[PDB]
């Protein structure tokens, strides 16, 4: 899972 | 303190305000022909005003909120409820039903600090409902970044905007309110968001909003809600929205949702990963788990861009599709390692961003 | 093993049949029939589905929840094609494909073989009535293990259910128009619940077979089998009050609402309320350790001697909710004796609540 900010 | 009121006039107010022992009590005040009912948790406060058309006497007390509500709700339709403070007890009488409740002194009931309104506007109840329901599901739950546990309310131009995000997914919704607004943003704690939603009811009464440096207040009908705001630096949704997500896919919302929901059954129970294969007018969704079980869904969609594959947490995608109460969804893609933007094909008023899984 | 079946023809059977293999369903295709079996080693459900499309015999086991969730997740009226492939079960419908793990049918456990000793047929509605009337009074996880279930007793031409948690008791008796041996067995509470859930409200007769250590219920396409609880049950005849000569009659709902309001100010743990009965009048009082007080006065039918009696209000409210009738009979003796409660219009169900000294 990647982060938005 | 004495008042006699119809059950039907107490019920809704009691329910609204009922949502250190004295925090478990409601403050009741009879003053100038009005009964005021107040509930608080020190962070937020709900006040309801009820006109007294029958003979009444001034004074104030506090009484156990849940018990008082349960008694009132338990009485028959059309009941008249006579209330009087006698000694240190509050007497409640209706028909031949009688109740004596404990009290704590009104003087002990806590107040929020005084504050000044800096920003004010009015808007339809339906607009506030739309703003909250479009984004609420994307707020964080118990994140150490406390400000993500709430909801951003932003004014810009003539629009009121809500933003919610937990770092992995984001929701933004903007609605015109027809008034020149200052550019301003505040963060409402999740409990405050829940309360603001609860107070709507769905009639025609407009909402009046006042925003101070550390508080928000909402007036609807004969109810006033006040909450403390959350301090901190909320992320900028403009940095989260893909800069140019020019691969556009359109599909039926419910068809797409049910396909994801079936594929989800065979995704990892913890990581919930699914893979999307986008190609000319086709989407393939796959899922597999540690037990080597596999799902595959193929759907027709409208897509004319380049082929690509991308992985997502299926729960996040389902959350968006469930929040989109519409016929057709648009998915706006960039590449396999960038976020996807998802919207109602027929409205730009809300946008959703989901970060991919590697 | 191969079969193709409409979604809806699988859903009700799957609902009914729902160590890792206990989490699987046994699927068997034989002689034009798909059979599905679930078990927890204590009880077992077998559902049969007629196969109108081409099929191939064989048997396997598949994860129950996942298979159920996939089937219900497919569109209404979808055709579901199932075949074995290696160690996997393939499920296909439209362009939705699923590959599930299997465990060998050979490993699916069986209940011990047994002989039927007592048998009878009755309408499903009669069994439903018998169970619903008493189910709420069964104990949960009591050390007295024989209370964690329901007595089924045959006598003359009637079937009777009895349930007790060692504090309050429920009994229901219904004639079933067959001469029966005098016999009684204890059905485990989970078994009672599953039996109840198998009764679909329809016109299929229920066939019951009772063995020394097992019970079986047959309705239409479904067969339920459970172990009995091997123990001695209390005798309900000794719990019913001897000659309760003081009958109070009142509307069920009015009585229930009066008790429900009074209960608000009763002791949270022990729930004691006091009754004062006089000529055509009932007064109910409650108080709690905070010295809060409730009083209810209502018109009833009563002509006996004046008396007072206390009861656990939760137990009384449970009875009044179970009764769901127009009028209730409370059969009283004195302040130191139990009360028997009935539908004023029927002696078929009776409920006993102990007296409290308040
Ligand atoms: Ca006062
Ligand atoms: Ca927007
Ligand atoms: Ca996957
Ligand atoms: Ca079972
Ligand atoms: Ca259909
Ligand atoms: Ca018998
Ligand atoms: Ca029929």
């Amino acid at each position: 899972q990647l982060d938005a900010f | 303190m004495k008042f006699t009121v119809e059950r039907e006039h107490l019920l809704k107010p009691l329910q609204q305000v009922s949502g250190l022992p004295i925090l478990g009590n409601l403050l009741l005040q009879v003053a100038d022909g009005t009964l005021s009912l107040t509930g608080t948790d020190l962070e937020m406060e709900m006040v309801a005003r009820v006109a007294l058309v029958q003979p009444h006497e001034p004074g104030a007390t506090t009484v156990p909120a849940r018990k008082f509500f349960d008694i009132c709700r338990g009485l028959p339709e059309g009941a008249e409820i006579a209330v009087q403070l006698e000694g240190e007890r509050m007497l409640v009488r209706s028909g031949r039903s009688r109740f004596s409740l404990s009290t704590l002194p009104a003087a002990d009931f806590p107040n929020l600090d005084d504050w000044q309104s800096e920003v004010e506007f009015t808007l339809p109840q339906a607009t506030m409902k739309r703003l909250i329901e479009a984004t609420q599901f994307s707020m964080a739950h118990q994140d150490v970044r406390y400000y993500l546990n709430g909801m951003l309310f932003e004014t810009e131009g003539e629009e009121l905007r809500t933003v919610a995000t937990d770092g992995h997914r984001l929701a933004v919704c903007s609605m015109p309110i027809g008034q020149s607004l200052p550019s301003h943003s505040v963060i409402v704690p999740r409990k405050g968001v829940i309360e603001l939603m609860r107070m709507l009811d769905g009639g025609d009464n407009p909402l009046r909003v006042q925003i101070g440096s550390n508080n928000i207040r909402a007036h609807v009908g004969d109810f006033i809600f006040t909450s403390k705001l959350v301090d901190g630096r909320f992320p900028d949704y403009r940095r989260v929205l893909p800069k140019n997500p020019d691969k556009h896919l359109e599909a039926g919302c419910d068809l797409l949702k049910q396909a994801f929901a079936r594929a989800a059954i065979l995704s990892n129970e913890k990581f919930r990963g699914v893979r999307l294969y986008v190609s000319e007018n086709q989407l393939k969704i796959t899922a597999n788990n540690p037990e080597q079980e596999e799902a595959e869904e193929i759907l027709d969609v409208t897509y004319s861009g380049a082929e690509m594959e991308i992985g997502f947490n299926v729960s996040y995608v389902l959350d968006v599709l469930n929040a989109l109460k519409c016929e057709n969804v648009r998915m706006m893609l960039t590449d396999s390692v960038s976020s996807v933007q998802i919207e109602d094909a027929a409205s730009q008023s809300a946008a959703y961003v989901v970060m991919p899984m590697r």
